[PDB]
């Protein structure tokens, strides 16, 4: 879902909207976002808090 | 700069204490010295296969 929802939002958006009497476009996914996924053993390994 | 050393040295006595703060175990090596081009102290990168 996130793959297709970034490929929608970088190249599909723009074009739709850029033609000729379209008014608002609306997406119903997200894109991309660099994800941290922490370890508290990790984290307690290197005496580090968030 | 990032000069390759014309010389090589060589590893020696890779040691077994690990660190508490960082996690990590001390190596040393060993590196002929001819010409006065490395100082004691100084920042450096080493290559180990």
């Amino acid at each position: 879902q996130e793959d297709i929802s970034d490929y929608v939002a970088a190249n599909m958006k723009d074009a739709i909207s850029r033609t000729s009497g379209v008014g608002d476009v609306q997406l119903f996914g997200s894109q991309y976002a660099m994800r941290i996924w922490m370890n508290p053993n990790e984290l307690n390994k290197f005496q580090l808090t968030p | 700069d990032g000069i390759k050393f014309p010389q090589d040295g060589t590893l020696e006595f890779s040691d077994v204490t690990v660190d508490q703060t960082t996690g990590s175990i001390t190596l040393r090596a060993i590196f002929p010295n001819p010409d006065h081009t490395l100082l004691p102290g100084m920042f450096v990168r080493a290559r180990l296969e």
